[PDB]
């Protein structure tokens, strides 16, 4: 995870990196919060009454 | 000539936003990695 080219290495377990394109690796998003929305919260059952 | 170039992502198809099912695919071991490698190389002797 240092550099990428650090990260050719690793994906093609040798030491040496041939000149080419290589893919090492798919990046990928991680949701920054949870969303959560729930329908309104009336018509309930009077326990209170 | 050409065929259409597709690279599926073995990682996320198998399991969708998941860490722990990803730790069941690292199970498999190179199985992911192999069939990156051979969509990879259809798509270079497309281009070629």
């Amino acid at each position: 995870a240092l550099d990428p080219l650090s990260e050719t290495k690793c994906t093609l377990k040798s030491f040496t990196v041939e000149k080419g394109i290589y893919q090492t690796s798919n990046f990928r998003v991680q949701p920054t919060e949870s969303i959560v929305r729930f329908p309104n919260i009336t018509n309930l059952c009077p326990f209170g009454e | 000539v050409s065929m259409t170039k597709t690279s599926v992502d073995c990682t996320m198809y198998i399991c969708g936003d998941s860490t722990e099912c990803s730790n069941l695919l690292l199970q498999y071991g190179s199985f992911c990695t192999q069939l990156n490698r051979a969509l990879t190389g259809i798509a270079v002797e497309q281009d070629k």
